[PDB]
RNA sequence: GGGAUUUUAAUAGCUGGCUAUUAAAAUCCCG
């Protein structure tokens, strides 16, 4: 109506408007042909055609909706929804100059996979005949603080190319872990003026060789794909925008991401500030509010890895109990106060920090208890604490193992995604230093209805002897502790373990 | 630096057409929705005693039909995107054209769902009469 | 170089008040 918006900025420098032929708005008129009743009179001066003028590609807003397109610009919520598809993107820029004066275009493009991309300036140029797409002169940002951008202004790259290597390096990314790409921004102006070179929206398309959703769009083909067949695709179609200031954070990205992790300390580069714009998103929504009621579909082989879990641990905190003689059960972490294993006669506590039942209490440790909880066996299963102590079965998922339920995370820490989003803390492993970590070995009670072990603990293998029944039951536990050790978890034990206790069973 | 160009409430539409696969489509669907049409058109004041052809080189509008300026009536040339015809040239910037009096509420909608004549230059059933 | 907020001035318009455009200044963010 009124308020005049700096999209679609004149940037030349010519000191007049343009004919009413030739002007694509009323306000881009020159006012010597304009009237009082808002039209343009066809004066009888000539136009000064041929000519070239750079516009601005800065204030794009994909704020519309319509019947049919989804909503690009999500909340909160429906991120947490699709975390697996959070990439980091942040975008360095250049002036233009010489010609132009007004608008920046993308000059350094970086991921949160560690991926930079260096592209030529290109900008819109309107001329008489229609418009052009093309490189256009530019400077790097005046200062010492940008100073490292001053080389890339002679190492770009040509568009199309960069747009095919973002689409491949999306697909190799994305591949296993969603059907979307949300792209998690810091200031989502820039960002999104440099999103339109690559991205491509509309209605939600179908892959064309799959049943998959289509993630890529391809303008020589004129179709669509997801990212297993978006092999020499071009462009990227219906990514997710997030933007982490809209959240409520007051500074620039690194004091606000350096106020609660210090492992993504880097030199100044596009990858490290989407690196660092992925981590702060992750914080803000994994650790300052957690529990959210959100369930995530599986993927692989979750449901397999939770069976595996349950039966390694029936097995060690069975053999635990049974060796050393331990009368005494602290089972710290406890969410329900549902006891692992009911065979032995031993006293069970049960302890977490949010009991779901009157059976369980409230505790938190710091170190501080370990004289308190010195009278018997405490169990640590997927509990984190800084420092364990030394008469304990402990069980803790390593970040470092990463997997397609183990998303990076904050501060060297883990978002684990198992039908539930946990966010782990770094495996350090200072924290073991009173523990050693358990040998493998079977446990086994059941009577009978090749095989040769020094570590199986059975009446059989006792007598020197084995049968087809252990034969089969040692190999699926192999099977089953071999999915929970590749999986991530490392086990820990008490300093004085060994299997020699357990023949008096 | 630089002079404005665009009013903030045709800039929602806009950067929806520089996003689309297809923007003649998302425009008439944003239109046809409930959306506001484009604005700011450049529209000329004439005498209103022209032939009344679709497109010319200069103000041609009868008493029936409003005269615009060419590029101001091209969603391409609004959302400086890239033409679709051939050679990248636009058939309306630097021309004029006549809308019916009936149709000036989208003109931009106008020029995408009608063309002109190929023999008597006139628009299809607007003016045209090739029967 | 780009944007947001606040303040001021000029211009234009509307009905003591209000809006818009342009320019300047301050703070903050992007570059
Ligand atoms: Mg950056
Ligand atoms: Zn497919
Ligand atoms: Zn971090
Ligand atoms: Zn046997
Ligand atoms: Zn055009
Ligand atoms: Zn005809």
């Amino acid at each position: 109506s009124q308020i005049v918006t700096g999209l679609f900025k004149d940037c030349s420098r010519e000191t007049s408007g343009l004919s009413p032929a030739y002007a694509p708005t009323y306000v881009s008129v020159d006012d010597k042909y304009k009237t009082s009743d808002e039209l343009c009179v066809n004066l009888n001066l000539p136009a000064n055609v041929p000519y070239s003028r750079v516009i601005s590609r800065m204030g794009f807003k994909l704020d519309a909706t319509v019947p049919g397109y989804p909503k690009l610009f999500i909340t909160r919520e429906e991120a947490v929804r699709q975390v697996r598809s959070w990439i980091g993107f942040d975008v360095e820029g250049a002036h233009a100059s010489r010609n132009a004066c007004g608008t920046n275009v993308p000059l350094q493009l970086g991921f949160s996979t560690g991926v930079n991309f260096v592209v030529q300036p290109v900008g819109v140029v309107d001329t008489e005949w229609g418009n052009m797409l093309t490189g256009i002169a530019a400077r790097p940002p005046p200062g010492e603080q940008f100073k490292h951008l001053v080389p890339l202004m002679h190492k770009g790259a040509a568009w199309p190319i960069v747009r095919r290597r973002i689409v491949q390096m999306l697909s190799d990314t994305l591949d296993k872990l969603s059907d979307y790409c949300t792209f998690v921004c810091w200031a989502h102006g820039f960002a999104l003026t440099s999103a339109s070179y690559f991205c491509k929206i509309g209605k939600e398309q179908k892959c064309c060789m799959c049943n998959r959703r289509a993630a890529a769009y391809s303008s020589p083909l004129q179709s669509y794909a997801c990212w297993t067949h978006s092999c020499g695709y071009d462009y990227v179609y219906n990514p997710f925008f997030v933007d982490v200031q809209q959240w409520g954070y007051v500074g620039n990205l690194a004091t606000n991401h350096d106020r609660y992790c210090s492992v993504h300390q880097g030199a100044h580069v596009a990858s490290n500030d989407a690196i660092m714009t992925r981590c702060l998103a992750i914080h803000s929504c994994f650790i300052e509010r957690v529990d959210w009621d959100i369930e995530y579909p599986y993927i692989s082989h979750e449901k397999k890895l939770n069976s595996c879990c349950r039966i390694v641990e029936r097995n060690v905190v069975r053999a635990a109990l049974l060796a050393g003689s331990f009368d005494k059960v602290y089972d710290i972490g406890n969410p329900k106060g549902i006891p692992i294993v009911d065979d032995p006669v031993v006293d069970w506590h049960y302890f977490d920090a949010q009991p779901l039942t009157r059976k369980v209490q409230q505790l938190f440790y710091t170190e501080d208890m370990a004289s308190r909880f010195a009278d018997g066996l405490c169990l640590f299963w997927n509990c984190n604490v800084p420092k364990y102590p030394n008469n304990a079965i402990v069980c803790r998922f390593d970040t470092r193992v990463h997997s397609e339920f183990n998303l990076p995370g904050c501060d060297g820490g883990s978002l684990y995604v198992n039908k539930h989003a946990f966010h782990t803390p770094a495996y350090d492993v200072s924290a073991f230093r009173d523990l050693k970590p358990l040998p493998f070995f079977y446990y086994s009670t059941t009577p009978c209805e090749p095989l040769k072990s020094a570590v199986c603990i059975t009446a059989c293998n006792l007598g020197g002897a084995v049968c087809r029944k252990h034969a089969t039951e040692y190999r699926e536990y192999m099977e089953a502790y071999n999915l929970v050790s590749a999986s991530g978890f490392r086990l820990w034990c008490y300093k004085t373990f060994d299997i020699y206790n357990l023949w008096s069973t | 630096a630089g002079s404005n160009t665009e009013f903030a409430s045709n800039s929602s539409v806009l950067s929806l057409v520089n996003f689309t696969v297809d923007p003649q489509k998302a425009y008439l669907d944003f239109v046809n929705a409930g959306g506001a049409p484009l604005t700011n058109c450049v529209k000329m004041l004439t005498p209103k005693t022209g032939t009344g052809i679709a497109i010319s080189v200069k103000p041609e509008s009868t008493a029936d039909q409003e005269t615009y300026g060419g590029a101001s009536v091209c969603l391409y040339c609004r959302a400086h995107i890239e033409h679709p015809d051939v050679s990248g040239v636009c058939k309306y910037k630097g021309k004029f054209v006549q809308i019916p009096a009936q149709c000036v509420r989208d003109p931009v909608g106008f020029c995408l769902s009608n063309t002109p004549c190929n023999v008597c230059q006139y628009w299809i059933g607007y003016g045209c009469n090739c029967d």
